[PDB]
């Protein structure tokens, strides 16, 4: 089966609901395995000395009519993050494109720099195709996504903090 | 522009 993982989100400390994501283990298993493990925290601590775990991390960059970005559990601002394999890992395959809201894809700093940061598209983003590895999609709680999207701004700054209060695997 | 980078956010 393709794994399903979840985030229980808060916005300004207030519960916002659950996002459930299906991960395309069938297509991009190495990328999926990283994300799945970062939802459970099972692999221990990274090079940063922080837990390899999304729990407690935030969506630090949210841009309406584009995407929600999170996963920087080491610096909280887009300058950190790391994978269960080490700081960075290769782009596995570009077999899926950024075709619809709810697509889940890896943020990076150029080719072969995947860590832990990810984004959820809120529009089709074809200009990202070939540059970011798509590895899953939101299957429930897209409303929670759209509610987070509204707290964002053009600068990416959020009006209230958007936190993955809890996370794990179903 | 509209990118998703991790440390130097560009146009």
């Amino acid at each position: 089966a393709n794994p399903r993982v979840f985030f229980d989100m808060t916005v300004g400390g207030a519960p916002a609901g659950r996002i459930v994501m299906e991960l395309y283990k069938d297509a991009v298993p190495r990328t999926v395995e990283n994300f799945r493990a970062l939802c459970t925290g099972e692999k221990g601590v990274g090079k940063s000395g922080k837990p390899l775990h999304y729990k407690g991390s935030a969506f630090h960059r949210v841009i309406p009519d584009f995407m929600c970005q999170g996963g920087d559990f080491t610096r909280g601002n887009g300058t950190g993050g790391e994978s269960i394999y080490g700081e960075k890992f290769a782009d596995e395959k570009f077999v899926h494109k950024h075709t619809k809201p709810g697509i889940l894809s890896m943020a990076n700093a150029g080719p072969n720099t995947n860590g832990s940061q990810f984004f959820i598209c809120t529009v089709p983003c074809n200009w990202l195709d070939g540059k970011h590895v798509v590895f899953g999609e939101v299957v429930e709680g897209m409303d929670v996504v759209k509610n987070i999207e509204k707290v964002g701004s053009r600068s990416g700054t959020c009006s209230k903090q958007v936190v993955i209060a809890d996370c794990g695997q179903l | 522009x509209l990118l998703v980078t991790a440390g130097l956010v560009l146009a």
